[PDB]
């Protein structure tokens, strides 16, 4: 439209550099250092890291990338999840 | 021998049981007759006493106690330039305050602390003296002398070992004075002893930044004359020579955004090394690794030399970092605006990788709201994670409601009065409300407006007008000029850019004046509407509905919402009738206000203050006369009257004209009524011009804990009205106001102060250039 | 302004005329010494006057007549300006054929006497406040830096720089050696009396005489700025803050020391040691013991010169202008005489029977019988 | 107009607090592990046995 | 600025004054005891005498400073709840400090660092002393505080919503369950964490935020 | 019974010490034809000696330095082949040991030996140079012991 919308970002920025960095079979030091502490982080049940970089150009498409990191109660990774979003909205 | 038990004469200091808790008599035991020197050495170590004292001239241990005094007032005299503000913070620093002991240790250390730092100013013939005197049930007071003798003046400034600039040149830049001009109360020559290191790191960088790089400074002296009165301060310099950049060059662990650093770092081949550009490329460095996300990177310049063909080759080492995230965003101080009006202001969104540039700009829209005194912008990072940091903003919510109270004349009219009350933060919701409404035997008069600046998140600003002025000339309604008017105004703007508005809006207002004095203006307007009534008898009446639909440009960058000291601020307002309304006419007014600063502390400042003004009909259809504009009194040209620059009416001839009370009504009626006659009175043109230069200077009776509320500025002002349709027919004999080359001008002194009942000038001024019907007013106190 | 509030005081003394001093000539060589504390002082070299101003100028002067005979100016030729100000600072001083002029730009100029040209002009490393003093042709020079140089007479040829200390207050008006038997003696600006060899340059011992035990350091500055002198084996000193002393000049030993010290300028005549301390109280002592064989404290911050012994009488003047005029036994104010209200705060000189003092703006006077 | 009640005894503020909601707490549904076992503003349980607003006889005894 | 009297007398009219409630008149007279009658037999009493006069006087830091100042000397003393209760009043009448009674606006999402700072206080009283006189009283004002934190929380948790950073949501009403589970602005607030999970399409996280609600619905 | 003598910076003076030091000192050289004066000016004069004692001790726990037990027992074994109660004797060792070695720690650091009067010396005159060691310690240590009286609080009590 014509209001002006202040750009909006949404969670830590992710690189494909750094993100092929990880893999399976590393702990959670190590993905720290990778990446940084993740934002987001789930409290109910199963400690899962969430990695969402969201960002809102302002009367543009909103784009996200998500990663899904799954620990399980040992300290090591089990699956990874790197959808592109974008689906549906 | 056997002590029976343990006595005391100390009784304010020394608990119960905590006296026993330093002694090893127990009361139980044998005495070594010896040990005892060993007690009262731990008991007086323990710093509560001041003199002991053991008996036992029976079968008992008695400790005589001297407990240490009790100060109970603070006495201090003959200092000049040390006031109680800043001694008492320096006494209660080092300990010593009314209720607690003394001790004898912190007199002698505030002595030499007080003598140490006249020393360092420079009253070297002085000496505090504290002294003590006793006071019954064991308690002091303190007293200090002090004997302030004289600064010494700082004679001259040598900088003996240079051989490529004068010595007056480089002494001219220090912040300590060699010579004062002998016309010119400018400054003074006391010597500072910070300042002497502030000009000695000044000339290091003088010489650093035209070329020279080999240099460094040998050894400063202070030699002091043999009375302690003159200063001759002596700098020796190791000349050097001049060099060349022959390349600058990057490395480390610099992050993926190379290519601007390398932009960054290009200079053009050939130029002389200068420190203050090394600074300036690690400074943009490092705001431009922070507009990333890396708010602390660790750059280092290293200016790697060779001495023998004139080369400097820097190195710039570079450690970017970890992308720094906020955790969450802090607010403290806002103890009145809910916090939303805090949180909307913000660029730096909550829960994002932090950007350094962005945390400054929201700042900066915080403190040009207009309702903070203090803010102060910190970013701290939290104790945990490696990469974690909270930003919290400290505000202090300074008065924002503006009133107006008064009288509308010293004559007994009878509960008339004036009042007024503008709230730009009703109840910190954010919303600015303002109402006022004056009752007189004159005049009858209310107004109302809201408000919202954020009816949605995002700007969008709702906000709606009312007022009512049927006045009908409240002294009496019968033969006088009576007028009804009254209407509404709706509005609501949207933001361009962070630095725009624009605003749009309808209303619609009707005005029915009856009983009016016959002038060439008025008349020419009534002629224009499609009127043709006479001239000695008033008995016309006229009623119009206007429906406005208005528009405005609003451009805002301005360093501070209140007097501010930077920035610039330009403000449109236009109004055009709409097609089916009575009138068909247009107005555009234009405002600006520009503040520029020429001092590094923002206390001298150029004011540049302008409007413009110009309206007109459309389709053949005049524009209404009580539209016109106006000039005089404060914010405007001030120092003559509020509404009194520009055209004056010329009364047709009245006489016979329904009721004529005698000796009052004496407009134009005579019985010897010869013809039309200039009069005093202001109608107001459609044509308005006014200017004003500003120089804005701190107050001299103030200090700095009152400094942001006062303000005092001298001010150089000029401006005109004028009517922008003419008759020559009907003007021959009277001067022309169609000719906007008759400028009023003024100048004078002006005194702002924010008070409790809101904001108020003070100003005095003397009018230069005036012309008729002016009545100047050299005081005018406004609100 | 308010602020003003000095302690001070300064009385006149009582008016006793015993005999009339009158005034031979004057000269008016110009603005000098100005309110800038400096050490110029004409001298004396076979029945001629030098003179010297903070403007370069160097005059030359005839006894019982104060006609000129040749005058040249030092400004800054060398530099953009060619007239920029030399600011002469050192004392004058005349010797063989040659005059030695110091100045606060770190210059050393040798005029050559009655013609007038400049012999040899040096760089010396720091300002020259000293009188340079001449010795076993070598020139001693005690820059403002501790550094003590000493230059060739015939041209430049600096032969040695020996290093002394410098704490950051030290009071103005750094002390020039005394040179005896192949030694110089030098004070310094940390209150130490140093004793150099003057043939390499090598130190031979260097003493401790300013006892400023003062509660407040920072303003106890202790440093030595008077020319000491010698006498037989024994050699003489004054700290700023106190400790007079005489002490041997074969070794670094104390014969002993007298808490009144505190001085700027001596003289010693033989037997008898007259000095002025920082209060302006004159007083005379015993070479022997220290023993204080007379005061006089009339006078108090006025701010006096050095004290000159002329034709039995201890000449002195002020800062209002009056040249008082002392006995040589146990003080009397035998002459006052007013000679000028521009000021003094040089060192009056006299020597060969006459008596020369330089004011502020009047320059040269001589005073006599 | 007038003062507090007796201004005496009488805390300064209102008795508004005493309509304060009283204090449930959540449930744990059907096989998930909620995050509230985590708290650090406790209210240990005490029992009545006093007086309570305005009742509450303020005096340095 | 009062007569030089015998202590009785001079305790004796304090205490007249403070019994009539002038307290700009009262606290004159206490100080002037203080400061002649330092370590006296009955110091703690005018001490105790000048926190109440300060306190009714809305003289809020000087009370406060001399609370802090008072519980150091005497930190066991049958009067230190006392103490400590006053120290909590102090600092949440400050708080509530406006006009907005009056206009009746929730004074929820101002600063609450004064919340805070009265809490730690009434959680100091309640778990030193809870058999003393005055731990009702601070149970329900304990409670409050707690419901009003809660409520500044939601205030921000509800504008970042409407705003459109979804991160913010999410962290701000997980603290709110984290540290304020039992109060019912969380319960109001767990419908802003499920639409913040729904609009960045987390139907696997945003499903248990669903179960949670349903099942604390009552 | 027991009282303070003086007081000294954060320290005290016991009326003990003087009162013991006052005779225990002079009745050895009384033998060896010694005329002491009258007891009052005696006394002020042990009062100036133990006034600088403390000051100096302190000092030393100023600074921070420690003596050894095993110097203490060298010390007291070379006693034995040299020449109240045993502990109070050991206490009073173990502080006049750091009482007199800070002395020698200060004096060395500010002295200043030149290679030059040792040579006049010896021509006047290995030995010359332990002369103007001796000198010099005994000129330093009066100069410092002189400015530390000045920098330290005192008080007379009698």
């Amino acid at each position: 439209r014509v209001v002006y919308r202040p750009d909006i970002n949404q969670g830590n920025y992710l690189t494909a550099n750094d993100v092929s960095k990880i893999r399976v079979g590393m702990t959670q030091q190590q993905v720290a250092y990778a990446l940084g502490t993740p934002l987001m982080s789930d409290p109910f049940g199963t400690n899962t890291w969430f990695y969402v970089f969201r960002q809102q150009p302002g009367h543009e498409g909103v784009t996200q990338q998500t990663l899904t990191l799954t620990f399980n109660s040992s300290g090591v990774l089990t699956n990874i999840d790197n959808k592109p979003a974008l689906s549906g909205n | 021998f056997v002590v029976k038990d343990i006595h005391f004469e100390g009784l304010q200091r020394v608990a119960v049981g905590a006296a026993l808790l330093s002694m090893p008599v127990r009361t139980g035991d044998t005495v070594n007759d010896e040990d005892i020197s060993n007690t009262i050495r731990a008991l007086f170590a323990t710093g509560n006493f001041e003199d002991v004292c053991v008996l036992r001239d029976g079968d008992t241990l008695l400790v005589q106690v001297k407990e240490r005094p009790t100060i109970a007032s603070i006495t201090f005299s003959g200092n000049k330039s040390v006031k109680d503000d800043m001694l008492k913070q320096n006494l209660e620093a080092s300990g010593v305050r009314v209720g607690e002991s003394l001790d004898r240790t912190t007199i002698a250390d505030i002595e030499k602390g007080l003598e140490d730092f006249y020393y360092s100013v420079g009253k070297y013939s002085a000496s505090v003296k504290a002294v003590v005197t006793p006071l019954p049930r064991n308690r002091v007071d303190l007293k200090l002398v002090f004997q302030e003798g004289v600064s010494a003046e700082i004679q001259q400034i040598n900088i003996v070992g240079n051989h490529a600039f004068t010595t007056d040149e480089l002494i001219s830049h220090f912040q300590l004075r060699d010579e004062v001009p002998w016309w010119n109360v400018v400054g003074d020559r006391k010597y500072q002893k910070q300042k002497l290191a502030g000009d000695l790191e000044t000339l290091r960088s003088y010489y650093l930044d035209r070329g020279y790089a080999r240099f460094n400074i040998d050894s400063t002296q202070v030699s002091l004359t043999p009375d302690k009165k003159g200063i001759y301060v002596t700098v020796n310099i190791t000349e050097g020579d001049q060099y060349k950049l022959s390349g600058v060059e990057v490395s480390g662990n610099l992050a993926g955004h190379s290519a601007e650093i390398e932009q960054l770092t290009k200079i053009e081949p050939g130029e002389l090394y200068n420190g203050t550009k090394v600074t300036k490329m690690e400074d943009d460095i490092k705001k431009l690794l922070g507009r990333y996300g890396y708010a602390y990177p660790r750059v280092q310049s290293m200016p790697e030399i060779n001495d023998a063909d004139k080369t400097v080759k820097l190195r710039v080492n570079v450690d970017a970092g970890n992308r720094f995230y906020v955790r969450k965003i802090r607010f403290e101080g806002n103890d009145t605006s809910k916090d939303a009006v805090l949180r909307r202001e913000m660029r730096q969104m909550e829960g994002a990788w932090l950007g350094s540039d962005l945390v400054d700009q929201g700042k900066e829209r915080l403190n040009r709201l207009g309702f903070f005194e203090t803010v102060d912008t910190d970013t701290q990072r939290v104790p945990g994670s490696p990469d974690q940091v909270d930003v919290v903003y400290k505000v202090k919510e300074r008065n924002t409601g503006s009133f107006n109270f008064g009288i509308g004349y010293g004559t007994e009219s009878g509960v008339s009065f004036q009042a007024g009350v503008q709230q730009d933060n009703w109840l910190g919701t954010g919303y600015a409300v303002g109402i006022n409404g004056t009752k007189n035997d004159y005049q009858t008069y209310a107004e109302l407006s809201v408000t919202n600046p954020y009816f949605t998140v995002d700007g969008v600003s709702l906000g709606g007008r009312l007022f009512y002025n049927d006045f009908q000339a409240d002294d009496a309604d019968l033969s006088d000029y009576t007028n009804k008017s009254y209407g509404t105004d709706v509005t609501l703007g949207f933001p361009i850019n962070e630095y725009n508005s624009l605003r749009a809006g309808l209303g619609y207002v009707h005005n029915s004046l009856s009983n009016m004095q016959p002038q060439v203006a008025m008349w020419r307007y009534l002629y224009s509407m499609g009127e043709h009534p006479s001239t000695s008898d008033q008995d016309n009446s006229f009623k119009t509905d206007d429906f406005t639909f208005n528009y405005g440009w609003t451009y805002n960058k301005l360093d501070r919402g209140y007097f501010p000291t930077d920035g610039s601020r330009v403000n449109l307002t236009g109004k055009v009738t709409i097609p089916g309304s009575d009138n068909e006419y247009y107005k555009v007014t234009l405002d600006t206000a520009t503040y520029v600063p020429i001092d590094d502390d923002h206390k001298w400042v150029v004011l540049g203050r302008t409007r413009w003004g110009y309206g007109d009909g459309l389709g053949g259809k005049e524009m209404p006369f009580y539209e016109n504009f106006y000039a005089g009194g404060s914010s405007t040209v001030r120092g003559f009257q509020s509404n009194t620059i520009g055209p004056k009416a010329v009364y047709f001839p009245h006489q016979a004209s329904n009721y004529d009370p005698d000796y009052d009504y004496e407009c134009a009626t005579q019985d010897g009524a010869k013809d039309l006659c200039k009069s005093d009175d202001a109608v107001g043109g459609n044509a308005m011009a006014v200017a004003s230069l500003e120089f804005i200077t701190p107050t001299p009776f103030i200090s700095d804990k009152y400094a942001n509320s006062v303000r005092t500025s001298f001010f150089w002002d000029m401006g005109t009205v004028w009517d922008t349709n003419w008759d020559s027919s009907q003007y021959s004999g009277y001067p022309d106001y169609s000719d906007p080359s008759n400028i009023r001008m003024s100048a004078g002194i002006a005194l702002q102060w924010m008070s409790p009942l809101g904001p108020l000038v003070f100003s005095y001024a003397q009018p230069f250039k005036k012309y008729d019907g002016d009545k100047a007013e050299q005081f005018q106190f406004n609100i | 302004n308010s602020e003003e509030d000095v302690v001070k005081m300064s009385p006149l003394p009582t008016v006793e005329n015993q005999f009339t001093p009158t005034t031979a000539w004057s000269t008016s060589v110009g603005s000098g010494i100005g309110n800038f504390y400096s050490n110029l002082h004409p001298a004396l070299a076979d029945n001629v006057v030098y003179a010297a101003d903070r403007a370069g100028l160097v005059k030359a002067l005839n006894a019982d007549d104060g006609k000129e005979i040749w005058s040249v100016s030092l400004a800054e030729k060398d530099g953009w300006f060619s007239k920029e100000p030399a600011l002469l600072s050192g004392g004058v001083t005349v010797s063989g054929g040659h005059v030695y002029i110091g100045s606060e730009k770190a210059q050393v100029y040798a005029l050559n006497t009655s013609d007038g040209t400049v012999a040899w002009q040096t760089k010396v490393a720091g300002e020259a406040l000293s009188r340079p003093v001449v010795s076993d042709g070598l020139v001693l020079i005690h820059t403002s830096n501790g550094q003590l140089q000493a230059l060739n007479e015939a041209d430049g040829a600096v032969k040695w720089t020996v290093n002394l200390d410098m704490p950051s207050l030290s009071l103005r008006g750094e002390s020039a050696p005394t040179t005896a038997f192949g030694a110089a003696v030098v004070g310094g600006d940390n209150g130490r009396v140093s004793a150099v060899l003057m043939e390499q340059g090598q130190m031979i011992w260097q003493q401790r005489i300013s006892q400023a035990t003062g509660s407040t350091e920072i303003d106890r500055l202790s440093d030595v700025d008077t020319t000491p002198v010698v006498v037989n084996g024994v050699v003489f000193a004054l700290a700023y803050n106190g400790n007079l002393t005489a002490l041997d000049l074969r070794s670094g030993q104390i014969m002993w020391k007298r808490e009144l010290g505190s001085v700027n300028d001596f003289i010693v005549d033989g037997n008898r040691i007259y000095l002025v301390d920082q209060n302006d109280r004159v007083m005379a002592l015993t070479i022997d013991g220290g023993v204080t064989l007379w005061t006089q404290s009339d006078l108090l911050h006025r701010l006096l010169t050095s004290p000159v012994l002329y034709n039995g009488n201890l000449v002195v003047g002020d800062s209002e202008g009056y040249l008082h005029w002392i006995n040589v036994e146990d003080g009397r104010f035998v002459a006052q005489q007013k000679v000028d209200s521009s000021g003094f705060q040089t060192e009056p000189v006299a020597a060969d029977g006459k008596l020369l003092i330089q004011a502020k703006d009047g320059t040269v006077y001589s005073i006599t019988r | 107009c007038s003062s507090d009640s007796r201004y005496k005894r009488q805390v300064s503020g209102d008795e508004a607090y005493l309509e304060a909601a009283p204090l449930a707490e959540l449930h744990a549904p059907a096989g998930m592990i909620l995050p509230v076992t985590s708290g650090d503003y406790a209210i240990p349980v005490t029992n009545g046995s006093g007086a309570v607003g305005k009742a509450l006889d303020i005096r340095p005894p | 600025e009062v007569p030089d009297n015998p202590p009785n007398e001079i305790y004796a009219t304090a205490q007249q004054k403070l019994q009539d409630g002038n307290w700009r008149q009262a606290i004159t007279q206490l100080e002037a005891l203080d400061n002649r009658y330092p370590f006296g037999p009955y110091s703690q009493q005018v001490q105790l005498d000048l926190i109440y006069a300060y306190y009714k006087n809305a003289d809020l830091p000087l009370a406060q400073a001399a609370i802090d100042r008072f519980i150091r000397l005497n930190p066991t003393h049958p009067n230190i709840d006392y103490v400590m209760y006053m120290r909590g009043l102090t600092n949440m009448a400050l708080d509530d400090s406006a006009l907005q009674g009056f206009f009746g606006v929730d004074r929820s999402d101002r600063d609450p660092q004064h919340a805070r700072a009265a809490f730690s206080d009434f959680s100091k009283l309640v778990r030193g002393y809870p058999n003393s006189q005055y731990t009702t009283d601070a149970t329900k004002r304990l409670v409050f505080l707690k419901d009003r934190l809660a409520k500044y929380e939601y205030s921000v948790a509800e504008y970042y919503t409407e705003r459109g950073a979804w991160v913010a949501v999410v962290n701000r009403v997980e603290g709110m369950l984290r540290d304020y589970p039992d109060t019912q602005a969380t319960r109001d607030a767990l419908p802003l964490m499920e639409n913040a999970y729904r609009q960045m399409q987390m139907n696997a996280q945003a499903e248990k935020v669903a179960k949670i609600i349903a099942a604390n619905s009552s | 019974v027991d009282c303070v003598a003086a007081v000294v910076n954060n320290g005290v003076v016991l009326e003990s010490d003087v009162d013991g030091l006052m005779q225990s000192v002079k009745l050895n050289a009384a033998q060896a034809r010694q005329q002491l004066p009258d007891d009052a000016t005696l006394r002020h004069q042990i009062m100036e000696r133990l006034i600088m004692d403390q000051i100096i001790l302190q000092m030393g726990q100023k600074m921070g330095v420690k003596i050894s037990d095993e110097q203490l027992d060298q010390a007291i074994a070379n006693i034995a082949k040299q020449n109240l109660n045993y502990n109070t004797y050991r206490n009073q060792i173990r502080k006049e040991m750091i009482i007199s070695e800070v002395r020698n720690n200060e004096v060395r650091r500010r002295i200043t030996i030149l290679p030059q009067e040792v040579e006049s010396l010896a021509q006047q005159v290995d030995r010359a140079y332990r002369m103007l060691m001796n000198r010099k310690f005994s000129e330093e240590a009066a100069s410092w012991m002189q400015e530390q009286r000045a920098s330290a609080y005192v008080k007379i009590l009698s």
